[PDB]
């Protein structure tokens, strides 16, 4: 098999993530092959700090969030993140929602 | 002016008037919402707004307040109508000195915008 | 009958999709010429990726 | 004593009305010299027609 690569392009203020988001899902869910239907969503997508810290500075993503008046929304900008439990040597790990699927820093 | 090219209205601005002062001339306050981004902090414009060339606007009122300002402190007026009155004064001769928008809070319909105006 | 092609032209900031949907409605209620009263907002609407 | 005036700068848009409170807090609290705990924000800002 070939190993799959998806370039997020984060630096660029002009980069569709819903694009990169859905080319994740969709991967999973035509190269599996099993022969039942497959949902994309669970996907377990473990991020480093820089990528997490670059996903959640994009323009894109926070001017979507920004207008919006939800405590999830007040959440995850301006607000403390690190919901999630422990790995080892912190009581929690960074986690973003956006999109229906979820980055664990 | 390319969508999302500037990373803050400061920036956009400033090559916002150098266009203008070149030649080229904007109207967008039909489609305002859909080039105006959200906070001025963000990127701009969110699209591309293309250059006219009919470009006819008489106002109902003096544009340049003062010698040296576009509008009164503290006066309100659409976000669209605020660029046309800026073309207009950069047309009859006044050369933009800085923008205000440090303090500024809304973008969309109206906002408080107001700039500084120069000789030549 | 000719075929009907609707372009949206979602390329440009400045198209109205409202204009389109109703070009939209409008071919579905007058086109049909059934005898019958018609309402042009029961139709499926199938694209691709790119389009959406 | 050396008489405090605080210039808001009213005319200037992009003028900074927190900094002046917080200097006018300062001044209230620090040269106040009472010896006990102050808070800055117990006083009487009155002004005239054109300052409001």
């Amino acid at each position: 098999v070939t190993k799959k690569t998806i370039y997020f392009d984060l630096d660029n203020p002009n980069s569709d993530i819903d694009a990169h988001i859905e080319d994740l899902r969709m991967h999973m869910e035509d190269e599996a092959k099993t022969g039942t239907v497959i949902n994309g969503e669970e996907i377990h997508i473990v991020v480093d700090r820089t990528f997490f810290s670059k996903l959640i500075k994009h323009p894109k993503i926070r001017d979507a969030y920004l207008a919006q008046q939800t405590p999830l929304a007040w959440q995850q900008i301006t607000g403390s993140l690190r919901t999630g439990g422990t790995d080892g040597v912190q009581a929690h790990m960074n986690r973003f929602y956006y999109g229906g699927v979820v980055f664990v820093q | 002016i390319k969508a999302k090219t500037y990373p803050d209205f400061k920036e956009f601005v400033k090559d916002f008037v150098a266009n203008v002062k070149a030649g080229k001339r904007y109207d967008f306050r039909k489609y305002q919402e859909a080039v105006l981004p959200l906070t001025y902090s963000s990127p701009w414009p969110e699209s591309d707004i293309p250059e006219v060339t009919d470009f006819n606007y008489t106002p109902d009122y003096t544009v340049p307040f003062s010698e040296e300002l576009l509008y009164s402190v503290g006066a309100q007026m659409r976000t669209a109508d605020f660029f046309m009155d800026l073309q207009y004064a950069i047309i009859n001769g006044k050369d933009v000195d800085t923008v205000y928008c440090e303090w500024l809070a809304r973008v969309k319909p109206f906002s408080m915008l107001n700039a500084k105006l120069k000789d030549s």
